[PDB]
């Protein structure tokens, strides 16, 4: 039903708020590359769908705590979005 | 509008401590950083620290000195950068910048300048400079003012408020037993002076004392 | 930290040709640099934003170029407004850091200083002290030499000078010179001269005021 | 029910001794990285999500085993984990 | 093995004043250096660890700067008892490898 | 305390082996390596060897000679490395430190004096150093004591125990016909001696012999 748009509500907040927050946690740290809303933004994807570009990566401790935060919260919503397609499709497949 | 605020100077005391204030205006967001630089004269941008007002974590350059500490109201939307026990090292341009997250400095603040030193603030002197007796006129007159003995810098001068902008010349001051001098030229058709009128307005902001000085020819 | 060097530190052209300044990071920072312009007595002002993007406000004589380690800030036809000093900016890795700045000047025609020399005021002289000022304003080169005469003989204590940089509206330099007497000793002598030699002219350009 | 605690704590136990185990046998090689506690807790956590952060990787023999019993038994137990929490939220669907 | 260059060997300075100690590694490795002290006849003596994190105990006139390949310990108003041997360190990559030091002399 | 505790000193003969020990005290985790390090005299720090007690595994410098072999017993919280064959290349100091397997040395013993010699070890003579008698008194009095005749190295030398620590001076030791000597001088205020006590302790621990020797006017 409707549970993939709120599956896919809670996605969105998990990568803004990573975004957000994996800013806050790296700025201060000399060598930290995740300190731009954007780019944070796209690391939020990349974890949230392990795509594994290593582009991006967090090296404090805070940001690494952020970055398991997204990991579960985002893997698992980014799974039921994945289910819920998949079914959808399937339920396209009856037709033909 | 000008976006960022900033006091014109500050005078402190070796040893004392100062806190400059940056006020915001225009568009706010949560993604918004404000950072201070750092400039001395004859110097380059040096970057001192930032600040983000809607959680209040501040970070600063660790290649330098911490000799500051950065605080934000939200409400006022004015930052702060409390600088402790300051040498003459200190004595600078403040810039504080606004950065909305993505890595630029958008916007400047026009910059404190804080002067270190025992001396005491001192008032200028603003007198005319008009020509002599027996100047010929070419087609172009050069009329100025002088401004003498104050502390500490800097001073801002206009002529006629800004409407005349254009063939002035502002040279920088010239320090004596503690005081300052300088004087500003301005270049106007001589056909036209003194049918209307050329007035210098010379601001002195750690005096908080402006000052408008009419030039009109001798008697 | 990221070190941006920027060389040459001064950038000397003739007007109308193309400008690049240079700048180069320590390591890989991808196209996130930034550059400023700053003129005198003036705040930083964003030029370029990512290495290439323009800025709304900002002439279309200015452009950007670079990625990795090596920038470029270009302007197509320089004239006397782009006088100033221009800085790169980088924001790849923590902390955000500065190039240390090149100066542009621009190489222009010569031109002789309009000499003007001004008696002390009546309000200065109320109060104790007198100041002679000439200006030797809007010559090139920068070059140039004064020279104050009080009744023919050439004076040199309590004379102050100071110059401008270069002037971002027609190229030129500026000159101020300023000698300070008593009132008393204001008093006393007819004849103050300033004199001021340029290699515009073989002959020095005098002005001159007597008491009288 | 409490399965998703057990297989949580399964899940901290394989990251624990991951690390431990990866500096054991990490030391020793020239060029090594997997040789500080702290960073081989977040390599193992990488391994067990599949991040791909790719800033840390085991170089020697028995690092490369360690790090296939991280995969083997970390991607599990974190595959429960995230199974746990996607059940939860589509029963938290019913709600609306 | 990473190579910790520390030049100069030898930094002479007057009492008072900022004193800034270079260390260069022959790659990058992060902030993962640390910095000790050593006075004559004493044993190493942790001042700095992870480039710029202060220890217990160590005069707040010490700090360090750094990450990549620079690194930076610096001295805001040296006194006699800064004299000695300091020493760079890091542990980025196996083996753990040292600076050849840096002598304060005043 | 101590928290890491090594013999102050190891004679070898040329060719033969040693067993220096580090003893642990404080907190302790399975997370600890113990590591070694040599110096030689006037040279930098020179990483040996880790290892980690609570596994048994050790690990060493490639780039050197292996002339070390490293064991720990857990027992006695106590970290040995053998050292064998030793040539006088391998006379140094020799450190243990402590690492929470988070890549650095919070703590560091004092290190175990390491000669490789053929010569036998030999206590100091230790001789009183007081004014002549016809030495004129200002408002500080130098005193100190000689120590002379002694092998391998180091002594310490203290003054009151410890209690006598600033106005000290140990001179490095001076090697002739393979027996070393050194001076230690202290000075104290001239109105307190010898109305207190001045006494200096010589500590040989290559001989575990300790010795206090009072320095008292000329009678
Ligand atoms: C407060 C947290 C929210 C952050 C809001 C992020 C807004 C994203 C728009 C940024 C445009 C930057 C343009 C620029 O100059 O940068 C370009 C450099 O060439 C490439 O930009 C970028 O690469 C944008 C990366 C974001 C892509 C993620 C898409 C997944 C939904
Ligand atoms: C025996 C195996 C267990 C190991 C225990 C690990 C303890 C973790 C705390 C270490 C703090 C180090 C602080 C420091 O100086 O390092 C910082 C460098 O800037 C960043 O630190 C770090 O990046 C910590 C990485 C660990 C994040 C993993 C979180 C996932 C649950
Ligand atoms: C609980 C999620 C991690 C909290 C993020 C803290 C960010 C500020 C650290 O300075
Ligand atoms: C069975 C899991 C791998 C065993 C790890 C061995 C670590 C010590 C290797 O020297
Ligand atoms: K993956
Ligand atoms: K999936
Ligand atoms: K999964």
């Amino acid at each position: 039903w409707r549970c993939a748009g709120a599956a896919t509500v809670l996605l969105v907040i998990v990568l803004l708020a990573g975004s957000y927050l994996a800013v806050l946690a790296e700025r201060g740290a000399p060598g930290a590359q995740l300190i731009t809303y954007p780019r944070a933004l796209w690391w939020s994807v990349e974890t949230a769908t392990t795509v594994g570009y290593g582009d991006l990566a967090p090296v404090t401790l805070w940001g690494r705590c952020v970055a398991v935060v997204v990991m579960v919260a985002g893997i698992t919503s980014f799974g039921l979005v994945t289910a819920a397609l998949a079914t959808w499709f399937v339920g396209q497949c009856q037709q033909q | 509008q000008v976006q960022l605020q900033q006091p014109g100077a500050e005078l402190v005391k070796p040893g004392a401590s100062v806190k400059l204030s940056c006020k915001a205006s225009g568009y706010t967001f949560t993604s918004d950083w404000i950072h201070w630089v750092k400039q001395r004269p004859g110097h380059g941008l040096e970057w001192i620290g930032e600040i983000i007002p809607s959680y209040g974590r501040a970070n600063y350059n660790e290649k330098i000195q911490k000799k500051a500490t950065l605080t934000a109201d939200k409400s006022s939307s004015t930052a702060f950068m409390q600088l402790s026990s300051l040498t003459s090292e200190d004595s600078a341009v403040y810039y504080c910048a606004r950065e909305r997250g993505d890595g630029y400095f958008a916007v400047w603040g026009a910059g404190t300048t804080v002067t270190v030193s025992s001396a005491k603030t001192t008032p200028p002197s603003v007198y005319p400079l008009a020509p002599g007796s027996a100047a010929q006129t070419n087609s172009m007159v050069t009329l100025g003012c002088l401004v003498k003995g104050y502390f500490p810098e800097p001073v801002t001068v206009t002529w006629n408020s800004g409407s005349l902008s254009s063939g002035v010349h502002t040279f920088p001051a010239v320090l004596q037993s503690d005081l300052y001098t300088l004087s500003s030229s301005v270049t106007v058709p001589s056909s036209s002076w003194p049918s209307e009128t050329v007035t210098c307005n010379v601001a002195h902001p750690a005096s908080s004392t402006k000052v408008d000085k009419k030039i009109v020819p001798r008697d | 930290d990221i070190l941006l060097t920027q060389s040459p530190a001064i950038l000397s052209v003739s007007p109308g040709e193309r400008v690049s300044f240079s700048c180069r990071a320590s390591q890989s920072i991808g196209t996130d640099i930034h550059w400023y312009q700053q003129r005198t007595n003036g705040s930083p002002r964003l030029l370029i934003k990512y290495a290439s993007e323009s800025i709304s406000g900002i002439p279309s004589r200015f452009s950007g170029s670079g990625s990795g380690t090596d920038f470029t800030l270009s302007i197509n036809s320089v004239e006397s407004e782009d006088i100033a000093n221009y800085y790169c900016q980088q924001s790849n890795r923590w902390p955000f850091t500065f190039g240390s700045g090149t100066k542009l000047e621009i190489k222009r025609a010569d031109a002789a200083p309009t000499v003007s020399i001004f008696p002390p005021s009546s309000e200065q002289l109320t109060s104790g002290g007198a100041s002679v000022v000439c200006f030797l304003n809007n010559f090139y080169p920068k070059d140039i030499n004064v020279k104050w005469k009080i009744d023919g003989s050439e004076r040199q204590n309590g004379v102050l000078n100071s110059w401008t940089d270069q002037d971002s509206k027609d190229s030129t330099y500026s000159m101020s010179s300023t000698l300070t007497l008593t009132k008393d000793e204001y008093e006393r002598h007819n004849s103050y001269t300033c004199e001021a030699t340029h290699k515009t002219s073989t002959s020095p350009i005098v002005k001159s005021f007597n008491r009288n």
